[PDB]
């Protein structure tokens, strides 16, 4: 049953499942070892001394290959897979991971997990519009001012909740394998308990894309063994969070174009449920609140209008409830709701105002009538001085016709 | 039709009835049935019949030339054709009516009076300010109408059940164009 | 049944069928190819380049011959025939087509249709009297002022509706084959909606002959291929319109002389129905009007006159109805209508005034009568003083004759 | 379960009910029974599910995450595992309640009145200064109680032996948290 509506029939706020958005997806990487088969060296500590182990990275052989697929595959500790940058990727070399989500997700966290020692310098950026422009999410360094030009550990106020912080956290060369980096986009933001009511934070969390750049490795010499030991290895990459449906969907699916969109059930529309779906323009679109779900309401045209438009003046005028107005009413009816018959017509009354033929032709006599308009219901026409009837075709008792079309009836 | 060796000879008749923005045309096949007729090429235009050309069915006796100008002298040509080719054309010319005629849509007659003559008869008269087929209708004042046409401004209704009030209306027709029902006059026939 | 009279017996205006007057007729041409068999070159455009095709014009061979017959024959698109002028007929060469209709036609339009590219310079003239003198109908050129000395596109006022206009219309070298020229004699004349009531326009339209002169071709070089490509070709020539019968005939036919004349049924006469037919001279001839057909009326002679003549004074005097007077009344009757017996005669009365012998001899006595004239009906004569009787041959009671022929009777 | 060749597919459901300092979580096995499930790895923490990891029995459908912070957004992940290794996780997130909720322990309703309507009926009403499940109970004034729940601030007791004084009490429940029995009101039913 729909989680978007309650125990009986009422709209209630709905949120998609929290997922790791990275799980399926392919991630582009600046470099990967094995291209020509190369050598790497992983260092171990048994007791107090450093013990080097050497191994072959080979992209054609499946045991020795470390493709970026291995960034997002199923993460099995028992059997483990790592993507691996080549050797001597040290500063000022970058290694960049870049990932499209193809949809606006609200991201709660970003996780990397390293088969290698953690990098000493890394940066996490998001794209908020499908890859065109990036903003920083988080910065990790031992020297923040030096590397990223960011004073480290800036206190975050209400007036910057979107500021990218640089910090020394999770930079330790230990663990030398299996180490973690987990960015929490809501960590230490001031209004983060108010996220439902804070647009800036809701905005802060939204991303279509995630880019990770490794900047500096850890030292632990210039020899070739030393160089072959310097590289990046990540076993798993995760972007955790939800699909951004504005509280107006519990799911996201593919559409005709194989794009991912919210499956919007509020009478909502567009990929984020940012707007009302057509002929629902009675009230202006709202994001869903815990207290008040706000679904677009269908405006009433009584079957005589196939189109609709919102009017702010009307809204504000009508007590801040409704609303919209119907556009061009067919079947000889006149707006707002096409709730009556156009001037020049009258009511059938043997049908209600909704019916196709509920608008009956109001036929007034070209001569006998002073105008072309019926009384809406009674059927009357504006008869001239001495005329009478429904249409005005006959002179009243005591009267007879004249040769004058202007003054058709006279007394006697 | 026996043989297609040669083109069709000319159509036997052509007649054209101009409307204001339109022209109606009618015709008949050649008199000699023995030469296969596969259809007709109508052609038309202002001052010459070259502005446009229409092709039609062999069984077509009729055509309406449908988008045209007021007060314009059109010339029309008609050819019959078959595989051999097209034969000699027949022509006629017509001048479409003026938008004046459709500008003011026709209005009913005014100053209508019905005076009872007898038990079976009532005299109806009207007026007109235009200086022409008038259609009079009558009915009991449920029961339905009776129609009559006149060329004049007064008619005399006969065959009426005595001591019964009737209802009389008139319309008018000009250059095949008609107004609506004029206001009604009520007269009661005489006791016989 | 006659279209010249209505549903019952009354004269109504009648108009001959609209025809292409050129269809039968032979048209004289200044030049035609093939005379000695010659060569022509027709140029084609496939895509963007010009492709020459050459062909033989041969007047003896029927496939290759292009006689002027082919100007007026049956016009079959499927099988097409063109008259063709010879090559290097370019300026200042003329090629002239000339055509007699042998009758006064009211021409509505003149059509030429070209197997060749349209000419850049052409002129249409009419003869209004059987070939003697020409006036211009229309002029086509790119340079009107240069070629024909006519300022192009002169606006036509009421005070020149007969002015020949030069214009650039239908001068395009495209189409290179099958192109048209259609002159409409009523086009842009001011009073052309009033043609029924405008004599100048009715006059403007009348022609016994049509002459077309081709003046300049289109350039498209001096080589012989170039020269052999320069010529005129017309597939069909048409003069559309009606036979001019003055509204007094629906047909034109041949007469004893094999001339074409209107088959005049209004009591009209002459080749155009311009006059009344003999002994119809009661009223003066009129052209037929949509509102009033005007047929010559027979004047009443009561069988006593074989000839008739119109009198304007009488017409104007008699209330502008009638009319004419009978000429020399035989059978002793006296005009206007021979409606009585000449002075010197009297009425039979046993016959009506129409009968041969309705004029009876009025015999007065050489002596007894004071004069030679009867009373018209009674039979009386102008008896002298003492005489009596019908003729006066006897002296009245109380009287007797004398020796005096002057005074024949005396009292006693 | 037929075979352990591959890791378990994902759990079918996950649901979480946050307490103030605690969080309750429930789930269900994968839909495919054929792959042996040897237990689950729960993992959890603030903003990411990495702060802690618990391992449990294959037959476990339930877990209580028991030492946690007020007003904190926790993310929870759940994996099924076996000898092959661990399969793909399911997640959910929850925000623990505030210590405000346990600070002032819930207090009964006040201003309670019971007025006898009839021989079989008594109307009970109360008030609240908080600006919600109220539980009313009644008994004879030895003999024991009768309970009823309401969503409103007034209830109407039915089925009462006439001319008998009863005793009515109310408590209240907020966000699954309950006060004690409000002061009692004594009303005697009508003689029938
Ligand atoms: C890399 O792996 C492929 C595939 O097994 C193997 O054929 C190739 O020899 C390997 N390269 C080296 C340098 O051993
Ligand atoms: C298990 O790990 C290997 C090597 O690390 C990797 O090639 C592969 O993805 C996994 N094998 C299976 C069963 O897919
Ligand atoms: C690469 O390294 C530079 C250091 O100068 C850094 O500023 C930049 O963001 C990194 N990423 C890319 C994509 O260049
Ligand atoms: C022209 O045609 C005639 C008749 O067919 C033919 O005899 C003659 O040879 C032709 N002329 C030329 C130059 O071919
Ligand atoms: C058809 O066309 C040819 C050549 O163009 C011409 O000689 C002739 O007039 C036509 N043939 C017939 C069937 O008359
Ligand atoms: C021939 O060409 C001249 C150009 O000077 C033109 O004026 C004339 O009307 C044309 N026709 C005749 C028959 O000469
Ligand atoms: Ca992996
Ligand atoms: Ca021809």
């Amino acid at each position: 049953p729909d989680p978007c509506y309650d125990e009986h029939g009422l709209p209630r706020r709905c949120i998609p499942d929290f997922v790791n958005s990275a799980f399926g997806k392919e991630v582009k990487v600046s470099s990967t070892c094995g291209k020509p088969p190369s050598r790497y060296c992983v260092v171990t500590e048994k007791g107090e001394e450093q013990v080097r182990s050497c191994h072959l990275c080979n992209a054609s052989d499946p045991k020795r290959a470390h493709p970026p697929s291995f960034l997002t595959d199923l993460n099995n500790p028992h059997n483990l897979t790592c993507w691996q940058s080549d050797s001597y990727v040290q500063y000022p070399h970058n290694v960049t991971l870049t990932l499209s989500l193809g949809k606006k997700f609200e991201v709660t966290y970003v996780s990397l997990q390293f088969c290698s020692p953690r990098p000493e310098s890394m940066a996490i950026y998001k794209s908020m519009d499908y890859g065109k422009t990036w903003v920083p999410f988080q910065f990790y360094s031992t020297q923040c001012r030096k590397m990223y030009n960011k004073p480290s550990r800036a206190a975050i106020t209400k007036q910057n909740e979107q500021e990218a912080i640089c910090t020394d956290s999770h930079t330790d060369v230990r663990p030398l394998s299996g180490g973690l980096i987990a960015f929490s986009t809501l960590d230490g933001r001031p209004t983060a308990h108010d996220f439902d009511n804070s647009p800036v934070l809701q905005d802060w969390v939204t991303a279509t894309d995630i880019k990770v750049t490794f900047s500096r490795l850890h030292t632990f010499d210039d020899s070739e063994l030393a160089r072959d030991s310097y590289f990046y290895a990540v076993s798993d990459l995760q972007v955790g969070g939800r699909c951004k449906c504005n509280g107006h969907a519990s799911r996201c699916v593919r559409d005709r174009d194989d794009n991912l969109v919210c499956d919007c059930k509020h009478n909502t529309a567009g990929p984020e449920c940012d707007r009302c779906k057509p002929f629902h323009y009675d009230r202006p679109w709202q994001r869903a609140t815990a207290r008040e779900a706000n679904e677009c309401v269908a405006c009433n045209c009584n079957l005589h209008a196939r189109r609709c438009r919102f009017n702010m003046e009307l809204y504000k005028l009508s007590g801040r409830k409704s609303g919209g107005v119907c556009l061009n009413c067919r079947h000889n009816t006149a707006g707002r709701h096409c709730h009556y018959c156009k001037e020049g017509f009258y009511r059938d009354l043997s049908k209600p105002i909704s019916h196709r033929k509920a608008c009956k032709e109001c036929d007034c006599h070209p001569v006998g009538a002073a105008g072309q308009t019926c009384n809406q219901t009674t059927g009357q026409c504006p008869c001239k001085d001495g005329v009478t009837g429904i249409t005005c075709n006959r002179c009243a008792k005591g009267y007879q016709q004249s040769r004058s079309p202007i003054a058709p009836c006279i007394k006697i | 039709g026996a043989d297609e060796s040669q083109v069709p000879d000319q159509p036997s008749s052509l007649h054209v009835r101009p409307q204001t923005n339109c022209i109606i045309m009618s015709w008949t096949p050649p008199l000699n049935p023995n030469i296969v007729v596969r259809g007709y090429i109508i052609g038309y235009g202002v001052g010459s019949p070259y502005a446009e050309t229409v092709r039609v069915d062999s069984k077509q006796r009729y055509y309406s030339i449908e988008r045209l100008e007021s007060s314009s002298h059109y010339v029309i040509s008609l050819k019959a054709f078959n595989n051999a080719g097209e034969g000699v054309p027949l022509y006629e010319s017509a001048t479409t009516r003026s938008i004046t005629d459709v500008s003011t849509p026709m209005l009913p007659p005014v100053g209508v009076q019905a005076v009872a003559l007898t038990h079976e008869a009532v005299r109806v008269s009207w007026a007109d300010n235009s200086v022409r087929l008038y259609t009079v209708r009558w009915r009991t004042s449920s029961a339905k109408y009776k129609s009559e046409d006149t060329t004049s401004l007064s008619y005399t209704a006969t065959g009426l059940k005595p001591n019964t009030m009737y209802e009389f209306s008139v319309m008018v027709t000009k250059n095949r164009r008609s107004s609506t029902w004029s206001m009604t006059a009520h007269a009661t026939t005489y006791e016989a």
